[PDB]
DNA sequence: TGCGAAATTCCATGACA
DNA sequence: ATTGTCATGGAATTTCGCA
DNA sequence: TGCGAAATTCCATGACA
DNA sequence: ATTGTCATGGAATTTCGCA
């Protein structure tokens, strides 16, 4: 402060304040003469009060504010100053963007066999046909062989029994669902648990997560959208049409129906593949062993030039779920326990409970 | 001539009527095969409406070249027919009073009795239970379950325990008490 | 039909069937045997029927369609065939996705004076404060200067109202804002001829054509949302605050805030710059002049690498705006009349009106 | 000594009582120093709490650093003292019964008079235009309008014709029959 | 041991949430 | 305590039919 | 006529609709 | 009959302070 600044108005050099300036006393303060003009030099007590009284008449970032401040000062380091105070302001911390995208998504492998592991989740709801508004997706993983449930609600109920209905046929090792009420709720778990089924949850508000059912609901829109062209949106009768439709509908990547890989022959549909006729049932099941081995893998892609990836004991920010109009999208700032995976995290959360949540709901905190 | 495959042929009929189960009374029985496979419907009637409304269902899932019966009213009108025409599903009768399906059938009619005592009006929530042990079972003639011949896998759910399948003690008894 | 398979059977040559494979009658069909297996030949006269049962499945494209085909069939060329169908499915051409992006943004000129034209915009409904649910949003196109009023509804009474006591300070040759009903009523293009004001409207449903005012309603509802952080979302009050401060806030690319290019001089407010102390007004406003002209220009990025661009003539479709559920995304086809700039067009909508349209709400119509 | 500047001072006064237009029945009369740019604000009663709702509207857009006014109650309030201090506007007196800006405020008051007759009652709705005219009237001792000064470009609304500004003949005596 | 055309594969784009 | 996916239709690349 | 650090500029990311 | 925009904060690049 006064300590600092009077040594050098007599001309004697301190570290950070170029000797080659000249630096006086005029009007009661310390000023300097810079290639931009004259500027007052406060103490360094005032320094703080300063960047944050430039900070808050908009609640600018790094160069907006510092701008404002060269206005009428200088002194050494003054980023280093904005920097420290934009790192302390909570309302700026909760509130802005971020700017820094997600890393690489991750390409988990493709379940081994039929029924190791049903994606499920709840579409709609949708214009009454009926008296349903409801559709249950059941996916299954490996071969993406899906079911189809109309329902009145996406409750657990509802749940219950069609998934009685159609574990009469397999049961499954896993089910994979978001985490919605109706996959949550404790008569689901006692469900499951009943069958030797293990409850698999997507992190919170990330159904990329479960994208194998959600990219299935595309298909069966679509499909649905099309036969319903012109005609009142009669969905309900369609529903079995339109599950046998994709059922046995080509993947171009992998070259085979779903079907095909549930079961290793076409049933009675138009234009059955015939190519295993010559073979036994049991040559069949060993060519079907084979292809189910080798489909195609998608690799992970490359990062974005600007992704972060999680450290642990890094300061991180959970998005806000369903945020209230006008207030801030972000919670406050919270550290990372563990790293699951590249994408995926522990934290806790300052109250401070642990959650697992994905990286694509996170933000780096700024400014250390 | 070319080997038997699933699809190839379903084997349907009617069991019934049943006590009274959540509004339900027979057991429409679908057997594959190749594979002997089975399917259970719960039906109110063994009608031709009934069995059109279940194969509907079942019809989703995979559709047989043939499907297989015995003469009964249900089978052999011709709304039935008509219903499979338009799937290009050949119907197959066996002719009026006269392998592996038979035995199928009979496990299923005997696995049925053995439960339906002492809970005689439970069942329509056994069905799904019901097939998953049928399906899981061992076939002594092939080396395989009909959920391995399906699917081409093991299932998470084996019934290493094949059971008596017979009528104990307690139950013999309670049967000539519950038809008295 | 059974003409050009006649002489097929005898073993002459037709062009399209090669000759070195093997062509024959069985089951009362024309059969050939190829690597893959047997397939049946069907006359020419069948084909679009088989194309047709097969799409019709499931309204599969081209890969998938001809998968199933060829599980029986092979005939000569079979996807001309099948995108011939394609090509005429309405249900198709309406409910699919596009999978070619739009053309790379135009970056217009800067206004070249204050004035010349306003941007403006409603935000809201907000919480209600004091009454009031809606802000107005003028921003000048050259400054970036905003002013804000606070309304009951985005009418057009209140528009009037509002700029009724801003054209007070100058009255702009242009004023650009959406097709929403607040601006395109008669009452509002009086008022605006009344004055000497031209109208200028965005393409329907494509707000990153007054981008200017979208993005200062961003830092609008930012600025807002912090300052309300753990209070009760007051905001009418804070109105005359927020509006001054981002009048007076810097962009940092620009190195001005808006006041600076509106004024070429900061007022009484905190930081205000003094670089200009010693000139006169007059060298002041000429120093301004120069600033304006000099402000940096983005210029239009890469196009990616798989974009359309508007050809006159081209069929292409318009997206549906507000789609009711299970409905299609897409109008049915229409001609390109004119070129007005490699992302604006106008189209013959088949009713037919003419629409001037954003390619952005466009897609080209799949298999020409 | 360095050169005077916009918003180095504003100049504001009242006008008024008029007849009731709107509800309204004042004018705050807000001229920028150097530029002679007015501003217009109608009141209902020349009160501190008017001339502050006035000038908070006003002093968002622009803050000057010396509000200068005679010593109308309303200026010299210490609420209104108040108002200046948190802003860091210091405030500035002419002594009681005491160039651009005078010549400035007679042509406002003139220019209302002119318009004002013939429909005393409809003077809020053309506070707008009234500004537009003082603001694009040409300075005789500067080569340009308040406008070119405060923004350093032409508007888009130049007044080419120089009015009367005088009461016409049919107007004086429509002045000296509607004060009557 | 090479050419023109057809077939197949590649893969960006967008939509499910 | 967990993780994107895949139909689509032009373009790019490979294969086929023929010498 | 070159070094270490500070200042400035670059620019991807995301959010307004 | 018309058209994206720009605050943000790490990284990349340039400039400064000093010899
Ligand atoms: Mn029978
Ligand atoms: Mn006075
Ligand atoms: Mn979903
Ligand atoms: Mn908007
Ligand atoms: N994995
Ligand atoms: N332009
Ligand atoms: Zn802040
Ligand atoms: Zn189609």
């Amino acid at each position: 402060l006064d300590a600092e600044l009077d040594q050098l108005l007599q001309g004697h050099y301190i570290k950070g304040y170029p000797k080659q300036y000249t630096y006086f006393l005029e009007d009661g303060k310390v000023k300097v003469s810079r290639p931009e003009g004259v500027k007052i030099i406060p103490p360094q007590s005032d320094r703080q009060k300063i960047v944050l009284q430039a900070h808050n008449l908009a609640h600018t970032g790094r160069e907006a504010t510092l701008l404002k401040i060269a206005n009428l000062y200088w002194w050494p380091n003054m980023r280093k100053d904005v920097v420290k105070q934009l790192g302390r302001c909570q309302q700026c911390l909760i509130t802005n963007a971020s700017n820094k995208a997600s890393g690489p998504i991750l390409r988990p492998d493709r379940p081994q066999k039929p029924f190791d592991k049903f994606f499920i989740d709840y579409i709609g709801p949708l214009p009454p046909s009926q008296g349903y508004l409801y559709v249950l997706v059941v996916v299954d993983g490996m071969t993406g062989f899906t079911w189809l449930y109309p329902t009145k609600a996406p409750s657990t109920s509802a749940t219950v029994k069609s998934l009685n209905v159609l574990t009469s046929i397999a049961i499954p090792k896993v089910i994979h669902s978001d985490q919605g009420a109706a996959f949550t709720s404790s008569t689901f778990a006692e469900w499951a648990k009943e069958r030797g089924i293990h409850l698999e949850f997507s992190t919170p508000y990330h159904p990329q997560s479960h994208g194998k059912v959600e990219r299935k609901n595309s298909d069966i829109k679509r499909l649905l959208t099309k036969l319903l062209v012109g005609r009142p949106t009669k969905w309900y009768d369609l529903l079995p049409v339109v599950q046998l439709a994709l059922n046995n509908t080509y993947s171009p990547v992998l070259k085979y129906t779903p079907h095909q890989l549930l079961f290793g022959i076409d049933s009675n549909t138009p234009f059955a593949n015939q190519d295993t006729l010559d073979l036994t049932r049991e040559e069949e099941l060993s060519l079907l062993q084979e292809i189910r081995t080798s489909l195609y893998h998608p690799s992970t892609p490359p990062a974005s030039s600007r992704s972060w990836s999680p450290v642990v004991g890094q300061l991180v920010q959970e998005r806000v779920a369903r945020p209230a109009s006008l207030r801030p999208r972000w919670h406050k700032p919270s550290t990372v326990l563990k790293v699951l995976n590249p994408r995926t995290v522990v934290i806790l959360d300052h109250l401070g409970n642990n959650r697992t949540v994905s990286i694509d709901n996170l933000k780096p905190t700024s400014h250390q | 001539d070319r080997p038997q495959k699933p699809f190839d042929k379903f084997f349907i009929d009617y069991i019934g009527p049943l006590p009274p189960s959540q509004g339900y009374l027979y057991v429409l029985v679908v057997v594959d095969g190749m594979t002997g496979f089975t399917w259970l419907y719960p039906t109110k009637a063994p009608s031709t409406s009934a069995t059109v409304k279940s194969l509907n269902v079942l019809t989703s899932i995979a559709i047989p070249k043939v499907i297989h019966s015995d003469q009964g009213a249900a089978f052999t009108s011709s709304t039935f027919a008509e219903w499979a025409k338009e799937r290009g599903i050949h119907l197959e009768f066996s002719t009026p009073y006269h392998g592996k399906v038979e035995r199928k059938n009979s496990d299923i009619k005997r696995l049925l009795t053995k439960l339906l005592v002492g809970r005689p009006t439970k069942w329509y929530d056994l069905l799904p239970v019901v097939q998953l042990a049928l399906n899981n079972t061992y076939s002594p003639v092939l080396k395989y379950t009909p959920h391995q011949l399906l699917f081409g896998i093991d299932s998470n759910t084996p019934f290493a325990n094949q059971d008596t399948l017979d009528l104990t003690r307690e139950e013999e008894l309670s049967l000539l008490q519950e038809i008295r």
